[PDB]
């Protein structure tokens, strides 16, 4: 341990300066377009499923999983268990709820979570989309209020490209005009998917309720009336200025 | 991360070739109904050809003893002298 945060000790990881082509080398392989290919039979077409057809397999290799804390120079905590799955779950979680906007700045955190994957420096929003169905992962933005979640549930071969996808949403999201409008659709349908929760629906009359127009008792939701106003992309980089930052 | 963005990039450099691809297996798709279109051409086309390439056309099956009895031409219903 080369660092103690919050009462947690973290090991240091350092910035390194490693060239574009011999970095490229390491990212996992894979294909958009098959414009041609080797034709070959399917060598099983005639196995039953009963019969067993893998043999001289390497033997297993198992590890009691244990939990490894790290750090970045710019103040990112990295937290991550190996219970030797094959498929991995990456989520990156930012301190930044419902629970610090200001009555003035009602829902900007859900509209964050609507903004999610959307273009960034070196993406568009379509390309970034396509590379998560491409690949076979799934996930999403889930804003609370506290924290703000995005999450990717992947095969864990492709991990380095999961992880910069995601990543990209808080280092350098293009919030441009014209995206951001079109989002304005999911406040609509976050409150009927909150709604039709019973239990949940429920839950949220109680904080408002509990927490008389503060922290805790803040919508999670955006209304659709006049909070549409700083629906903005301007409006939601100054908060993501406010709070968003590697050390949260 | 750079080099992520690299690949992502780079894996539609070959858009053209992928589309001519494409375009190439959907004429492929379609070349089995040359088995149909070829025969029914020469099928419509049959009368306009002369007698011999008729006979050759046919490998000999038909010839002009296999014109009918009542000739469209009833001057040649038999052969090009008639019957006798
Ligand atoms: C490995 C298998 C090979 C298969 C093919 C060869 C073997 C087949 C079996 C044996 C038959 C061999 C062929 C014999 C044909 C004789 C026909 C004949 O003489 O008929 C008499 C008729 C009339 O001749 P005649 O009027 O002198 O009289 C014949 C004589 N009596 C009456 C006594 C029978 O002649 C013809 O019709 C000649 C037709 C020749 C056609 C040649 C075609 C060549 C290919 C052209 C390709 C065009 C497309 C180009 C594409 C370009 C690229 C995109
Ligand atoms: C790579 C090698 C490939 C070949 C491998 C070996 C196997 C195949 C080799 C075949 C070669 C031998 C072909 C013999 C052709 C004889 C033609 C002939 O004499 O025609 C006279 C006929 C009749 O001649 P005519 O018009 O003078 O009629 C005279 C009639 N009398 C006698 C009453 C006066 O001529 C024609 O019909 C002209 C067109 C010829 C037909 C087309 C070319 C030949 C096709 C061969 C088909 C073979 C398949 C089996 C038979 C199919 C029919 C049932
Ligand atoms: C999707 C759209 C489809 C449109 C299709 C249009 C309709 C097509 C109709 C097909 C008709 C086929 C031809 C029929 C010919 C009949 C032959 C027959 O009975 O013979 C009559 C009689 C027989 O005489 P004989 O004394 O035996 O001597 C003749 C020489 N041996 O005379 C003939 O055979 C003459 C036949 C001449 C046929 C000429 C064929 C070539 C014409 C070229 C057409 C080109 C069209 C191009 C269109 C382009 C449009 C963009």
């Amino acid at each position: 341990g080369k660092s103690t945060i919050q009462g947690t000790s973290y090991n240091v990881v350092k910035f390194q300066q490693e060239d574009v082509s011999e970095v490229v080398k390491e990212v996992p392989h894979f294909q958009f377009y098959y414009i041609g290919g080797e034709h070959k039979d399917n060598k099983y077409r005639d196995v039953p499923l009963d019969i067993p057809v893998l043999t001289e397999a390497p033997p297993p290799q198992l590890k009691k999983p244990e939990m490894k804390f790290s750090v970045l120079e710019n103040g990112m905590r990295i937290v991550s268990v190996d219970k030797q799955g094959l498929t991995s779950n990456l989520g990156l979680f930012v301190h930044a709820g419902s629970r610090f906007e200001t009555p003035a700045e009602e829902g900007l955190s859900h509209m964050v979570e609507c903004v999610a994957f959307r273009s960034t420096a070196h993406l568009s929003h379509l390309r970034t989309i396509k590379t998560i169905e491409v690949l076979g992962m799934n996930g999403g933005c889930q804003a609370g209020r506290e924290h703000i979640m995005y999450n990717l549930e992947l095969l864990r071969e492709y991990m380095p490209v999961a992880s910069t996808l995601v990543v990209g949403n808080v280092l350098f999201p293009r919030l441009l005009p014209w995206e951001v409008n079109a989002c304005h659709k999911e406040i609509k349908k976050a409150h009927e998917r909150l709604k039709a929760d019973t239990d949940q629906y429920v839950s949220e009359l109680l904080h408002q309720t509990a927490y008389h127009n503060n922290t805790l008792g803040n919508a999670l939701l955006a209304n659709e009336g006049r909070a549409l106003e700083h629906f903005t992309g301007d409006n939601i980089r100054e908060f993501m200025m406010k709070h968003f930052s590697a050390e949260r | 991360t750079l080099a992520v963005y690299h690949r992502l990039w780079g894996m539609t450099e070959q858009f053209a070739a992928r589309k001519k691809w494409g375009w190439r297996q959907v004429y492929h798709r379609m070349l089995p109904f040359q088995i149909a279109l070829y025969p029914s051409l020469m099928w419509y086309l049959f009368g306009w050809f002369d007698d011999p390439y008729k006979e050759a056309m046919t490998l000999g099956i038909w010839n002009v003893s296999k014109r009918s009895l009542y000739f469209w031409d009833p001057l040649r219903s038999g052969g090009d002298k008639g019957w006798y």
